[PDB]
């Protein structure tokens, strides 16, 4: 039993993390076979990043401008490929450490593991969820640009996030591995703001289903509610709309706890309408929303009585 | 009753 | 910036996880050089572990009764001894991707990373603390025994915890890699209860320093306190006292942030006597205490291990 934010074993990603240096800019790259992917803002100088002509800047650079460092050994950049907001540096030797690998694009609510990296080496691994405003609440410092987000199913690594930049609010924004940003962000130093952060409702409901498993009962009520009646309350408190697909996903928790999904929605509808505060759910006085229902089901010790 | 996991 | 519950890179330990099967029982083993460490209850059936006979069940098992399996290869058990609650299975082949490793018995307050494994395969990694009652708020399912908790030191993996059982309350108990349980717990399915345990004060103070580095500084006050008058308050609140050592461990964080240790103690003192006033620190509505002074240093300084 026990509920803990878990990240995937980082081993298969660590074998792909390298250091990429252009000028005085040093950031991380993902080394897959004979290609290295890194953010394309590595080719910018200190004062290039305010209104950058990225196509023009790429003309200005040659192969020798890119210093790729694979662990303890230097790699020769023998050509550079680039797509949208990522570079792809060709190296002379294919990565023998390359895993079963696959490029995906997640949508908000979904969770991926981050391997925070600096100078090509891993600092730590933690779990992140894609906020509805398309930012992640990660832990990154200057030089972390290039750390990747991933999931592991069977033995295939699903790459979904490459870290680029940090917004002023403290959240972080990046691109998927084909170079396309999540949300409206662009890799230039201009007037940018994180969108209105919104509470992931389906993840809040799974959190509430998990508390019932450890025994919190004070928020439950007799009442039921329709899907539309919930969403009407969901606007007012920045809660993402609850789609019919979300309902199907909470089903396993519905079956085990004996509480219908629309019975929780009424219990949550009532919490939002009061601001019930001071009371604790799973020991905390706030609604936590970065467990997907899958995390709860996998980490619940389970057993349903049908 | 502890559980041996 | 941003401060998360961050675990060590697991790549060095993942290469050491093997499947150990004895009869129908299948749980994880730690493969270091030519010795395999695993919980001694791999030899138990379903019937005999309300009160198991560990040295008779060991007699009837020979080397061939133990399936040690590393991925696709089977490892030949050439000898087995039982040290306390762990089995040491000598195999004919030394693990080739064994790392620089050492065995440590941690004291309460120290935090380690748990590589949660099932059927010999790493499933997830997360950070835990050694609570003063020698339990861990973990997240394990049946079949997780053999999972190890670890730290990464000087490119040397310190193995400090092997998981064995779940106490009825939801918390978990385990042994060091030499087989002695942490706490008074014993590997049996009996009524065992966690003792009174204290909120790790030095770890709350390290967490407070990490908040000030990240910009959370509303709890800072004009006031200073004495060490022992602070101890007073910590005494009554299940915070266990701050020693001169604890003041010395917190020194580096103090020197980095420029805030004296006793200045935090004043801020922490009427965090306890007042409550957080509904506000959050680093995204938590509780006083979080699973961050040792190194944990803050390694996440804020970007320390990597490779």
């Amino acid at each position: 039993s026990g509920f803990r934010k878990m990240a995937f074993p980082s081993g298969k990603v660590e074998g792909c993390m390298v250091q990429v240096t252009c000028g005085t800019t040093t950031l991380n790259g993902l080394w897959l076979d004979d290609v290295v992917y890194c953010p394309r803002h590595v080719i910018c100088t200190s004062e290039d990043m305010l209104n950058p002509n990225y196509e023009d800047l790429l003309i200005r650079k040659s192969n020798h401008n890119f210093l790729v460092q694979a662990g303890n050994v230097q790699l020769r950049v023998i050509g550079h490929s680039m797509q949208n907001c990522v570079l792809k540096l060709k190296v002379d030797t294919a990565n023998p450490k390359t895993p079963k690998y696959k490029f995906v694009r997640i949508q908000p609510g979904q969770t991926f593991s981050v391997l925070a990296c600096y100078n090509g080496s891993p600092s730590g691994v933690y779990q992140c969820a894609m906020r509805p405003n398309f930012t992640i609440k990660g832990s990154f410092l200057n030089g972390s640009s290039g750390s990747v987000g991933f999931n592991i199913d069977y033995d295939c690594v699903s790459f979904c996030y490459m870290h680029h930049m940090e917004l002023p609010t403290g959240v972080h924004a990046g691109t998927d591995l084909e170079g396309n940003f999540y949300g409206p962000f662009v890799d230039r130093q201009t007037a940018q703001a994180a969108g209105t952060d919104t509470t992931i409702t389906v993840n809040v409901l799974a959190w509430l289903y998990a508390a019932v498993i450890n025994g919190d009962r004070w928020f439950l009520n007799r009442f039921t509610t329709t899907l539309n009646d919930f969403n009407l309350v969901a606007m007012k408190y920045n809660y993402e709309p609850l789609t019919q697909d979300h309902v199907d996903i909470l089903g396993p928790l519905s079956a085990q706890t004996g509480i219908a999904v629309l019975d929780m929605c009424a219990s949550l509808k009532e919490l939002l309408q009061n601001g019930m505060n001071g009371r604790t759910i799973l020991g905390s006085a706030l609604l936590e929303d970065e467990f997907t229902p899958f995390d709860v089901v996998r980490q619940c010790s389970g057993v349903t009585f049908q | 009753s502890a559980v041996l996991q």
